[PDB]
């Protein structure tokens, strides 16, 4: 397990904009040992990577082709962290 | 349709 | 990394 | 099941090779109604398509990046039809 011991924050999980790279940052410093799953579900397809941060979170990128609701979901040894999944609303761009 | 990407990684402190 | 694509339609008869 | 009355077969969950588009069809004349779901899983990203293939099946198409081994999942109404998921071993071209 541990996956209690994950957090998840950032822009990329409150709202995104179709085809604009939405970004968040896993905290994952206290989980130890395990297999960290991000996946995005929704009206279109989504392209996901893993990325640096500074504070030695996990960083997370991802882009949707078409606007909608999208869930966003965060596992750790396959359970859910605390708040996952996230529902993201995806706007078309401005 | 409907559609789900997904991408895991290990974590080893 | 484990990478993961699904595609979900749904069938009506 | 339901799942149970369906059926997957070509090439695709056979073998492929990275960059090259590898085709299956999938006869769900007799599942009823449900909602199809095909996945691929891997050491890298997969492109997936449908197309109303002109038999009456239903074709797939996917793309995956890199060699290895991969599986083929269709299910219907979250269950794995008969012989899912398909382990396909990947060659680089
Ligand atoms: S987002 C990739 C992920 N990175 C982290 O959890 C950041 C860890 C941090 N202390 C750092 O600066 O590396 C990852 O795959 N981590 C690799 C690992 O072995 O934990
Ligand atoms: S591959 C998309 C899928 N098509 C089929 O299952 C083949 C249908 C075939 N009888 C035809 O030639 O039309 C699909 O999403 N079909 C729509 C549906 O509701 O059946």
């Amino acid at each position: 397990g541990g996956a209690h011991k994950v957090r998840a924050g950032g822009p990329g999980l409150e709202r995104a904009e179709a085809g604009v790279p939405a970004e968040f940052s896993i905290w994952t410093r206290e989980a130890g040992a395990g297999g960290l799953a991000i996946a995005v579900e929704g009206p279109s397809k989504a392209e996901i990577s893993f990325e640096d941060r500074k504070d030695g979170s996990c960083g997370v990128a991802y882009v949707v082709q078409e606007p909608g609701d999208y869930e966003v979901s965060v596992k750790f040894n396959e359970e859910h962290i605390p708040d996952s999944p996230f529902v993201v609303p995806v706007a078309s761009p401005s | 349709p409907l559609y789900k990407s997904a991408i895991t990684t290990t974590i080893n402190p």
